[PDB]
């Protein structure tokens, strides 16, 4: 990947943790918002790019 | 039974999310120092351009 | 004087140094997108004779 | 079983490659300066002949 997108991608890894953990705490908050079904966050990638 | 049947695959509890958090515990811990390492390395090539 | 031409040719060899910037940056690229397959490096055989 | 094996087969890592490959360049960059160093011999010869 390009350097700037590359180091940006690491931020995505940080963002993934951020969004994931935010979701985890949310689920933890949902531990008695008992109506909450499992909402899921899934890995993707920034798509194919010219190189 | 059915009433009890909304607390293992659908809703919420302890542990299952906690295990997820610890994976994320690793996730950012690795991500950040990887990220800063990369930044420090940008500096190396920059000094190389010199 | 002609040997001066060798010098810019050496720079082309130096540009072979740049790819390992590209490789290291690209190789590092795959953060935990759990769907990846590597791409890896090569070295070549050669032989040269004179009259 | 089949699960376990692939995760080993999924061996595609990226981190430590950073340390090795940057230097293969930086060495050349650290060489490029000496390349100039001996290159500048030509420049100085030129200045002399001026």
């Amino acid at each position: 990947m390009g350097i700037f997108g590359t180091l940006y991608t690491g931020v995505t890894g940080l963002k993934a943790s951020e969004v994931q953990i935010a979701t985890t705490g949310n689920n933890i908050s949902n531990a008695n918002a008992t109506f909450y079904t499992r909402q899921r966050v899934v890995q993707t990638t920034n798509g194919y790019i010219t190189t | 039974s059915v009433y009890s049947e909304y607390q293992s695959k659908s809703g919420v509890n302890t542990n299952e999310e906690l295990a997820a958090l610890i994976q994320y515990q690793s996730s950012y811990g690795a991500a950040a120092k990887i990220v800063s390492t990369v930044d420090q390395m940008l500096d190396t090539l920059l000094g190389l351009k010199s």
